């Protein structure tokens, strides 16, 4: 049964994919979405049927050598479970939602064959975060992790016509190989430590590792937090985390189908998963959950400010992303694992419909994506409008101030920020001051395009027309979910300790329950404890956000304008992403291209080669030329030779002496 | 069925010489006989050796199919196969069939080309069966002959300075490997290999001119040795050879050039270096890391840089031959399986790419990057298949090439943390040039008059590639068809490297 869930899929790709011409596009296309939906189907049964007590079911053998052994298996506990029902429910969204928005696409002459082709990708893209997700060892959580790589690759570039796409595809492999290249030595690290690469042989043997001394390069370290900051490298890449993330913003030269299942289903949310799912290591490390806060609280900062000055509506939603993820990384930093997975699987809901609602934007706006020519748009798309209200509702947090009643990410933030006091003053104070950000362009993002004088082009925007059914039926199935994810989830997940325990089935070693938490750790209680002012902050930040969106596009429109240039450097800073970009491209991409060609021709063919060739080819010829000359022709040399010859033997046998 | 390793061995030699006896005519008709008759050949030569496969039982760890008879000079004409080289007969008469397959379409002294082809595979088959020290060198050197005048006679503009540098640099390592043999001939006073396995050579420490020679006389040996496997893998910086010889050769001959010849040089370590020489072994092991870390960086920068579509194929090979050099040299379980899976699983896809730049090169004849581009539109075949490899050879998990490279990683972390840091980097990298190679060829618009009419691959075209796929991904996905067999084997030489190291 959990089989079919995992295979299914990657059968109804290959299917669909190479023999889509057997069987015709349309039926190619219903395959992969119905094989989808079975699939989340069966992925909502285990979910809700799951009685606590984590399944080991057996595949195949994958790499055996001497000691080493890791396998094709598939693990089905709580974590697992739930990120079932978050990759299936989404991926089969936008499977249907895709039928009508690649329904007829400009990209492709009529000539061409799209439509098989792309939900082939989407069904494998499923297939590999499924792989991923239910890996029970970290080798098979590596195969999932570079397939979604090669699946987003596939995915990003899918309009291989255009430059732009081939180039963030091409970086996003790239950027994803650096963080994949820390994974690995993680993964060499614990085989060596612990003999095993299997979760449960890990944790086993988990205090050890806290006690342990690791060598690695130029001194002696302590082998979980080493061990932890390597397999965080991993995350930091596949969730986009600071100083890894300029792959993100450039995956919207894709399909907007593909943006949505990226964000909010499959790559962003592996990393998460990953710290998740190793909470039994990082428990132990505290110095590398020290550095998961630092990293996920600057990234929040970092990502929100950047969204407040982009034009493009998926660039918007795209830094949102970053920063959204950026806050579960400091829940799990800060040791409440369960509130970084609530807020995971709240923000796949009302993250998938902001995505899969500017796709019905761009669709029906004649494809425009910069957010200049937005105008309007409220009556001429009823339902795109309220499905955008409402994930910006669940985003921003709108619900009521000091109860436990409201949309999605209302809770699962609270959770987070009253987390974050308790762990980190740090963090808490960048998460509500990114909380104050988030506000502003999430609301920014709906004046611009939902509100004001209908802007741009008239022709499109007379045109525009609400998107067909098949693209607004997911939108909804999904406001289902960030109305009320949040409600229906809050205990199980962040509202009673013992409520939590039983949820996920949790010094004892740290096994048999699919997160830990150190007894050490208090953090989740004191969250609970903290004062009002605490439980009050988002709120206020939120409002604070709202009213300067209010104010500076509704009232007095020309306030953005001037203060730019009242600030013009810190307008461009903002605008050119904080110039990482190009930081890269000065200090990694022209360098080792210039370093390749010096090595080529400097190296290979000034020093090697011309050594060689100076030997084979220049000093031998000489050495010939020699022997040539000394064969003079003339009788009289040739007998002076002979008399040479004898006279140096002669020598050489007088200093030997009579003897 | 008791001669089975010299038939294989021989018959592809015999073959050629029938060939070149019987076969009269210059005519396509004549032509087309000898490519038939040379992919029967092939064929049959395989088929026989899969019996040497199923018949092969991987828990005897000593020669089995084993054949000895008296030869000249005091020497003895011994042939057999286990664990460890097994595999390597396999892979030898695989790639034959696919190759000559893909020479389908050669009109030049088709006949000519035909025999060279089947007298390498016999002399390569020969380097894998050979017990006696001799018989392995005979062989080794051998195949020189074929290869130099396949790149002779077939290969490109520069191909005359490419065939004289890939004989005589491969001859001149080869010689100081021929003076370290007799010399172990006359301390055992044998030439079988399996007795020199057991024999201890002295490694007590020596003066030679104004050095110590660390290790005695294992030490020397030891060097002799390395000089000819060195050039043969290659390591760098000795390899300056390869992107000469491989570039220059026709597709045929570049495709069992760094399919099969490259892994000349890695089987001579497993097979001398390591069990006949264990303490010169160990002393060199840090040496040995970093040349091999240096190579894969190097290289892949240098592969990075290359306008020359074959030249970026033939850098990535050095680049891999990298991991094959760590992962025998960690001589631990988890190193040589994986060094002896990476070098099996090159062979496919290596090959491969080979054949992607020989689809294109036969259509537009050139190898600039720049002169193609947005192939895509007219070559959807191509681009799969170009795509599918190109993953592969950046070690995609799923392919063969993840499992070969992520275990000589693993086992050199084991000794030394700076070499596996470095040599891990090849991950960012090999995706690097791997696939800027692929979009720049491939991807794109079609804004070029010359690749407007362009063809798609042709259904032979499609079908040599078939098995070269199966193997990527059965591999890929099921290496312990591979480890199953070489498991063992493994395991005895690591015991034997550990039980004779200084104590
Ligand atoms: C990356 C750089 C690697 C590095 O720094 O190596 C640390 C090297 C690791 O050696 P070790 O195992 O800890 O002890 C070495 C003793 O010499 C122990 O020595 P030993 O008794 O084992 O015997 C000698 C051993 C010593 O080997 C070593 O470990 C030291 C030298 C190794 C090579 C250095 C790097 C080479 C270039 C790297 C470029 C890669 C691309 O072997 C060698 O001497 C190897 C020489 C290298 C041959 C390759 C040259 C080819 C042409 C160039 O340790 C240090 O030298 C101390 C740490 C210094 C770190 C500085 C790095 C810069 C910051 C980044
Ligand atoms: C390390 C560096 C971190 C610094 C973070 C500070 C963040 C505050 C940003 C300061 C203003 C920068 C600035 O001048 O940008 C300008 C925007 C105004 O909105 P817009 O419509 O996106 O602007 C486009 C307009 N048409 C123009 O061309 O100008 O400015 C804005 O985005 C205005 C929103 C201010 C923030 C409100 C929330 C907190 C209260
Ligand atoms: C192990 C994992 C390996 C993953 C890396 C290899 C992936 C190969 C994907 C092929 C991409 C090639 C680039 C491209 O643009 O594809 C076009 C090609 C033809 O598309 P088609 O639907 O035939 O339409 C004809 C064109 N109008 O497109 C195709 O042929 C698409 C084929 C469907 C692939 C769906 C994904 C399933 C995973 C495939 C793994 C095995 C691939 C082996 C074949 C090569
Ligand atoms: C071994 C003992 C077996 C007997 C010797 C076989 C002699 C072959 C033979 O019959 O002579 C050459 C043959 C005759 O051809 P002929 O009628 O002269 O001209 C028309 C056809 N070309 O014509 C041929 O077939 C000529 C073929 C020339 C070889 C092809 C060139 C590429 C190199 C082939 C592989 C390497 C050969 C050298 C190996 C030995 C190394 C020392
Ligand atoms: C005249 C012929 C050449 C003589 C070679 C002798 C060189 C030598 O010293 O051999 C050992 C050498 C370095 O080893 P070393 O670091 O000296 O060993 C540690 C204890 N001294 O060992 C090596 O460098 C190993 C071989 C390196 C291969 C390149
Ligand atoms: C863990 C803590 C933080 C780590 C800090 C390092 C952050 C990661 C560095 C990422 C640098 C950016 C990589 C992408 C470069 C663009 C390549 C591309 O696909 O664009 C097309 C780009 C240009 O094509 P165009 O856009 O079509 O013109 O392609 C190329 O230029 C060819 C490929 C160049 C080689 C890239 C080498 C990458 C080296 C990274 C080494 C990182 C070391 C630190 C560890
Ligand atoms: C390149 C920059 C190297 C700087 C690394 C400093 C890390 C530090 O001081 O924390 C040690 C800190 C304290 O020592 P411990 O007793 O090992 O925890 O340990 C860590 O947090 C180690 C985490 C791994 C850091 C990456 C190392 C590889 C580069
Ligand atoms: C490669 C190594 C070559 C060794 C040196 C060259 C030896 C050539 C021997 C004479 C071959 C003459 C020939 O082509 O006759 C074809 C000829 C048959 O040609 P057909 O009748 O046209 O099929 O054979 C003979 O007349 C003599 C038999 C072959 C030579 C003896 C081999 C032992
Ligand atoms: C053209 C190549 C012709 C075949 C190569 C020799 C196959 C040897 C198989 C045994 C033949 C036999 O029964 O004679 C036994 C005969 C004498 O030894 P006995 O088996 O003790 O009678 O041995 C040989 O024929 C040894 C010949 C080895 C030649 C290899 C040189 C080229 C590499
Ligand atoms: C440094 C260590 C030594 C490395 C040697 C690597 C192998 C040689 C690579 C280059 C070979 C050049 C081939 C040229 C081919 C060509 O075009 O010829 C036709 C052509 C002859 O005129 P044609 O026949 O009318 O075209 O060649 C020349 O004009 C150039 C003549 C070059 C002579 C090369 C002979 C010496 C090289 C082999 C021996 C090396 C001994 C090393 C001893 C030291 C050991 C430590
Ligand atoms: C599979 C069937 C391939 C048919 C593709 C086709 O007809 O495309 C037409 C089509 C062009 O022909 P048209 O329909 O006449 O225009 O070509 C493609 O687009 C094919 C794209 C995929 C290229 C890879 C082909 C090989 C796939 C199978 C790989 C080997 C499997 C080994 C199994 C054992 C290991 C598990
Ligand atoms: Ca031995």
């Amino acid at each position: 049964m959990e089989k079919f869930v995992l295979f299914a899929p990657l059968i109804a790709s290959l299917i669909a994919g190479l023999g889509w011409r057997a069987i015709g596009e349309k039926a190619a296309q219903y395959l992969t979405t119905g094989v989808l939906f079975l699939s989340c189907l069966i992925s909502w049964y285990l979910f809700l049927s799951f009685d606590g007590v984590p399944r080991h079911i057996p595949v195949l053998d994958w790499v055996v050598t001497g000691d080493f052994h890791a396998e094709w298996a598939i693990r089905l506990d709580r974590l697992t479970a739930i990120m079932l029902i978050v990759v299936t429910t989404v991926s089969a969204l936008v499977h249907m939602y895709s039928l009508g928005y690649m329904a007829h696409d400009d990209n492709w002459t009529h000539d061409e064959h799209y439509k098989a082709r792309f939900f082939a990708y989407l069904s494998f893209f499923t297939f590999a975060m499924l792989m991923l997700v239910t890996a029970d060892n970290l080798l098979q959580m590596f195969f999932g992790w570079e397939g979604v790589g090669v699946a987003s690759y596939l995915l990003i570039g899918f309009y291989y016509k255009k430059a732009s796409a081939n180039a963030a595809a091409m970086k996003a492999f790239i950027v994803n190989r650096v963080g994949d290249f820390g994974f690995l030595l993680g993964i060499f690290g614990i085989y060596w430590l612990t003999g095993s690469v299997q979760f449960d042989e890990i944790f086993r043997q988990v205090p050890q590792l806290a006690q342990t001394e690791m060598h690695f390069l130029w001194r002696d370290w302590n082998a979980a937090n080493l061990l932890g900051f390597l397999l965080f490298v991993g995350a930091m890449g596949k969730s986009a985390q600071l100083l890894l993330h300029t792959w993100l913003p450039d995956a919207m030269e894709g399909p907007t189908p593909v943006s949505a299942l990226i964000h909010a289903a499959t790559m962003v949310t592996a990393g998460v998963f990953l710290v998740c799912r190793m909470s039994p290591l990082y428990e132990f490390a505290p110095d590398a959950k020290n550095f998961i806060v630092i990293i996920g609280a600057t990234t929040a900062f970092f990502a929100a400010t950047v969204g407040l000055v982009q034009n493009d509506i998926k660039r918007v939603i795209a830094y949102s992303t970053c920063s959204q993820l950026g806050y579960m990384f400091v829940a799990a930093g800060v040791g409440v694992y369960s509130a970084a997975m609530f807020h995971l699987l709240t923000h796949a809901f009302f993250k998938a419909m902001l995505f899969l609602g500017a796709g019905s934007v761009i669709h029906a706006m004649h494809h425009e994506q910069d957010m200049r020519n937005y105008g309007g748009l409220r009556k001429k798309i009823p339902l795109t409008f309220w499905a955008m209200m409402i994930g910006t509702f669940a985003i921003t947090g709108v619900g009521i101030p000091l109860t436990h009643l409201g949309f999605a990410g209302f809770l699962s933030k609270d959770a987070i920020i009253e987390s974050a006091y308790a762990g980190s003053g740090y963090a808490f104070w960048l998460l509500v001051i990114a909380a104050c950000f988030t506000s502003f362009y999430s609301w920014r993002l709906i004046f611009l395009t939902f509100y004001g004088k209908p802007r741009g082009d008239h022709h499109a925007h007379d045109h525009a027309h609400e998107s067909p059914p098949v693209m607004t039926i997911p939108l909804g199935v999904l406001a289902i979910g960030a109305v009320f994810a949040g409600m229906v989830w809050y205990g199980p997940f962040f509202g009673d300790h013992h409520k939590v325990t039983e949820y996920f089935h949790i010094i004892a070693a740290p096994v048999g329950g699919a997160i830990y938490m150190h007894p050490d750790n208090h953090i989740m209680d004191e969250a609970h404890h903290a004062p009002a002012w605490v439980k009050v902050s988002p709120f206020v930040a939120m409002v604070l956000g709202l009213i300067t969106a209010w104010t500076f596009y509704i009232a007095n429109p020309s306030l953005p304008r001037r203060l730019a240039a009242q600030q013009p450097a810190l307008y461009r800073f903002l605008l050119n992403k904080w110039y990482f970009d190009e930081i890269y491209e000065f200090i990694f991409v022209r360098p080792a291209k210039w370093l390749g060609r010096v090595l080529w021709k400097g190296g290979d063919g000034a020093v090697i080669d011309g050594t060689i060739n100076g030997v084979a080819m220049g000093l031998i010829p000489r050495l010939t030329r020699a022997a040539v000359r000394v064969q003079s022709g003339y009788l009289f040399h040739y007998a002076f030779a002979m008399v040479l010859g004898i006279v140096g033997l002669l020598i050489w046998v007088m200093m030997r002496g009579a003897h | 069925m008791t001669n089975l390793l010299s038939i294989i061995t021989f018959l592809p030699i015999v073959a050629a010489i029938i060939m070149a006896l019987f076969l009269r005519g210059q005519d396509e008709a004549a032509a087309r006989n000898a490519k038939w008759l040379a992919l029967l050949t092939t064929t049959a030569t395989f088929v026989i050796s899969l019996f040497v496969l199923f018949r092969f039982d991987p828990a005897n760890t000593g020669f089995q199919f084993v054949e000895d008879h008296a030869w000249i000079m005091g020497l003895r004409y011994k042939m057999g196969v286990d664990g460890i080289s097994v595999l390597f007969v396999l892979l030898t008469t695989f790639m034959m069939p696919l190759t000559i397959l893909s020479t389908w379409q050669v009109q030049d002294k088709v006949k000519e080309y035909m025999i060279a082809f089947l007298v390498l595979e016999g002399l390569m088959i020969g380097v894998f069966t050979a017990l006696d020290l001799v018989l392995f060198y005979l062989f080794f050197e051998a195949g020189l002959i074929p290869m130099f005048l396949i790149i002779g006679i077939w290969g490109g503009k520069d191909r005359i300075y490419a065939s004289f540098k890939f004989f005589l640099y491969t001859f001149l390592g080869s010689v100081l490997m021929l003076v370290a043999m007799i010399a172990m001939y006359r301390m055992a006073g044998t030439t079988d290999i399996p007795t020199l396995l057991t024999f201890d050579f002295p490694s007590e420490n020596f003066r030679l001119l104004g050095m110590t020679v660390v290790g005695g006389m294992q030490m020397l040996l030891f060097l002799a040795f390395f000089a000819s496997f060195a050039v043969k893998m290659p390591m760098w910086p000795v390899h300056t050879w390869l992107p000469d010889a491989h570039v220059q050769a026709p597709t045929a001959g570049s495709v069992l050039l760094a399919a099969v010849l490259l892994k000349m040089g890695g089987y001579g370590f497993l097979r001398f270096s390591l069990p006949m020489f264990p303490v010169a072994s160990g002393v060199a092991q840090p040496y040995v890391f970093w040349l091999s870390a240096i190579a894969i960086v190097y290289t892949s920068l240098v592969a990075l840089a290359q306008s020359d579509m074959k030249k970026v194929i033939a850098y990535s090979s050095v680049a891999h031959m990298g991991y094959v050099t760590m992962g025998v040299f960690a001589a631990n379980q988890i190193g040589v399986d994986g060094a002896i899976f990476q070098m099996l699983s090159h062979g496919f896809i290596s090959g491969a790419l080979f054949l992607c730049v020989g689809v294109i090169y036969d259509r537009m004849h050139t190898r600039e990057i720049d002169a193609y581009g947005g192939l895509v539109n007219r070559m959807p075949a191509y681009a799969a298949v170009f795509m599918f490899f190109t993953m592969a050879n950046v070690g995609l998990p799923g392919t063969s090439g993840f499992v070969g490279e992520f275990l000589t990683l693993m086992g050199v972390f084991r000794v030394d943390t700076w070499v596996a840091l470095v040599a891990t980097s090849g991950v960012i990298l090999s995706a690097a040039y791997a696939l800027w190679l692929y979009r720049r060829v491939t991807l794109g618009q079609l804004i070029k008059e010359s690749l407007k009419s362009i063809t798609d691959m042709t259904p032979r075209e499609r079908w040599v590639f078939i098995p070269l796929i199966a193997m990527t991904l059965i591999l890929g996905v099921y290496p312990r068809l591979v480890t199953d067999v070489t498991g063992p084997a493994v395991a005895a030489l690591v015991q034997d490297y550990n039980q004779s190291q200084p104590a």
